[PDB]
């Protein structure tokens, strides 16, 4: 998977 | 298992939150850590457990396990207790698993007995800390095995560009071509990058074409008699570009008397080639009818006006004009059979003049559905959507016969809704339906559907066929080639966008393979005729005994229009020599459009030999 944040 | 990829999955919900942050269904989908799906919790009364979340997956897979991705900002709703539930066909379900899953951020996985299914439910019970009535995920991923067959598909083949538009010609070679750039267009440049994928050997020669200044991307293409492929509009919204397959070179043509993009080109039984609509470049509306001539270059039909072929899509005259289903008829006529509701029958003589066919049965009007051609006077249309954007698709089916008339009758709807989709007749007179979306939205890969499906005109039904491993959505195409498989590539062209798609693949139809996996062995055309006239008899030797052939006019394609193909089945009769046959060619120019032709020798099981090329006047 990626994140992109919170 | 592995994970299943999951190109095309649809996931909703009971409930969604939307109003406090994004809890979208899709979040789960996505590969995003951060982005989840949460349970309605605003305004109060939030939404109280169980919570659903449904998975469609576009295809019959085989799943043996669940994995949940629990979001990593905080602990609420975290799914405790759980039960897990498939469906093949999508209203009888199956429980498969149930248990609970511990209050803590670990991706929990669930395995169970492999079952068949499209669909995958997951209910939420509790929340594992009993916190609230909220259920959450960030992923879900389901572990098993895609479907095998029927047919197989080959490794993807890199291209060099997006191949937006396509062609084939002789010599098992395939002509590509995106815009001015490998994978962005605008402007109008007058360059195009272009790419021929060598078929036999899997190579491919790169050149951009600056000689004509014409970029080509969102033209109309069309086959010409002497072999050669006009090419017209687009970017450069008034020229024209003709392709000749002997020098490999592009010729500059001469204007259209107004320039259009997303316009259809149709070549007529005199070898004229006539074009209607296309508001995407060259201004809006008034885009009426005009026909070329070598001799004479573009002459305007003020008496085909465009009104006739309109849709009512909410872009207005931008977008309802765009790719008309238009197609050679018996005498010299043009028949337009959509996307539009109204169906239309169009004369080149004089001025011209159009006379109305009634509508496509209660068909809506399938902006970037498909028609057809897979027998003489007989189309199937299928898939599109009533409007080019943010539109839903269809799974409709309808069939119109042109013989001595217009009788359309609605036949089965596909397995799944598409628009962006290819169509492509086969040699056995099936037609094969590739690629498309559930929701129409160009440049995305959302909802792609990747089964392509089979119709058999002898009982009207669709066969899903072995999945294929890239989306094919918009600026895809698919066509058929002459050993008898089907090239499908492209999609995206949007720049810096991540759903660019520079390759293809390749599609081995059920027809060319035995119950076991291994090759068919194929009838083999040993001696034919590389020339004939319309209405000539014709002699075939074969490597065996065969009385059916299929003459398949070659392909253009772009944006989902292809008024090229068509399929003209013939039956021999035995002579004297050995596996020698006759062949009688239909004299009628108007249902015999002269071009390149493949020629396919159709054995007693129905598999197809290689074609050769013949070139009909
Ligand atoms: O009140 C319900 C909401 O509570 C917030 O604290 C949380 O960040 C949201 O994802 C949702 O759980
Ligand atoms: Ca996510």
């Amino acid at each position: 998977s990626h994140s992109s944040g919170a | 298992s592995g994970p299943l990829p999951r190109d095309g999955w649809l996931a909703s919900a009971s409930d969604q939150e939307t109003a406090n942050e994004n809890g979208r269904a899709a979040n789960v989908l996505d590969g995003d850590a951060a982005t989840l799906w949460h349970s309605r919790y605003s305004p109060a009364p939030a939404a109280p457990l169980p919570h659903t979340l449904t998975i469609d997956m576009g295809v019959v897979n085989q799943v043996a396990g669940l994995r949940y991705l629990p979001r990593f900002d905080n602990m609420n709703g975290r799914v405790g207790g759980y039960s897990i539930h498939a469906s093949s066909n999508g209203t009888s379900w199956n429980l498969l698993a149930r248990g609970t899953w511990a209050d803590n951020a670990d991706e929990k996985t669930v395995t169970f007995a492999a079952a068949s299914a499209r669909y995958i439910r997951l209910t939420a019970s509790t929340e594992a800390g009993n916190r609230g009535p909220w259920s959450s995920a960030a992923e879900i991923n389901l572990l098993g095995t895609p479907p095998k067959g029927p047919g197989t598909w080959s490794p993807t083949v890199n291209f060099p560009l997006v191949p937006a538009a396509a062609a084939l010609l002789p010599g098992n070679r395939l002509l590509t071509w995106s815009a001015y750039s490998p994978i962005t267009f605008g402007g109008e440049t007058g360059i195009t990058q272009s790419a021929i994928l060598d078929l036999n050997t899997g190579a491919v020669s790169q050149a951009e074409v600056a000689n004509t200044g014409h970029d080509m991307f969102c033209p109309g293409t069309s086959l010409l008699p002497d072999g050669r492929i006009l090419v017209s509009g687009g970017s450069n919204s008034e020229k024209t570009s003709l392709f000749s397959p002997a020098t490999n070179t592009w010729a500059p043509g001469p204007d259209m008397n107004v320039g259009r993009g997303y316009q259809s080109n149709v070549t007529t039984s005199t070898g004229e080639v006539f074009t209607l609509g296309g508001s995407w470049s060259g201004g809006l509306g008034s885009k009426h009818g005009e026909i070329w001539s070598s001799t004479g270059g573009w002459r305007p039909l003020p008496d085909v006006p465009v009104d006739s072929i309109l849709t009512d899509d909410p872009g207005g005259e931008f977008r309802s004009d765009n790719h008309a289903w238009l197609f050679s008829a018996a005498g010299g006529r043009v028949f337009h059979a959509g996307p539009s509701r109204e169906m239309n029958w169009i004369s080149t003589a004089g001025t011209g003049s159009v006379t109305s066919a009634g509508t496509r049965a209660d068909s809506a009007d399938a902006m970037n559905g498909n028609a057809v051609m897979y027998d003489v006077g007989k189309i199937l249309t299928m898939g599109g959507a009533p409007g080019y954007d943010n539109s839903d698709a269809t799974a409709r089916a309808y069939t119109i016969d042109i013989n001595n008339g217009v009788d359309v009758a609605r036949t089965s709807d596909m397995a799944v809704s598409r628009s962006f989709a290819n169509g492509v007749a086969l040699p056995d007179g099936q037609v094969l339906v590739v690629g498309g979306q559930a929701h129409a939205v160009p440049f995305t890969d959302t909802g792609a559907r990747m089964a392509p499906e089979l119709w058999n005109p002898a009982t009207e039904e669709w066969t899903a066929m072995a999945p294929m491993a890239v989306p094919r959505t918009y600026h895809s195409v698919a066509l058929l080639l002459a050993d008898g498989r089907v090239f499908v590539g492209g999609g995206g062209l949007c720049g810096t966008c991540t759903t660019n798609h520079l390759d293809g693949e390749i599609f081995t139809p059920p027809y060319l393979l035995n119950a076991d996996g291994s090759a068919r062995t194929r009838p083999t055309i040993v001696d034919a005729p590389a020339t004939a006239t319309a209405g000539s008899k014709i002699s075939v030797t074969t490597g065996s005994k065969i009385s059916k052939f299929s003459l398949m006019r070659m392909s253009s394609v772009t944006h989902t229009v292809n008024t090229d193909q068509r399929r003209i089945p013939l039956t021999a009769t035995g002579t004297y020599g050995n596996n020698t046959a006759t062949l009688t060619l239909p004299a009628d120019r108007g249902v015999l459009v002269p071009g390149a032709y493949m020629l396919f020798a159709m054995d007693g099981n129905g598999v197809p030999s290689v074609a050769t090329t013949i070139q009909i006047s």
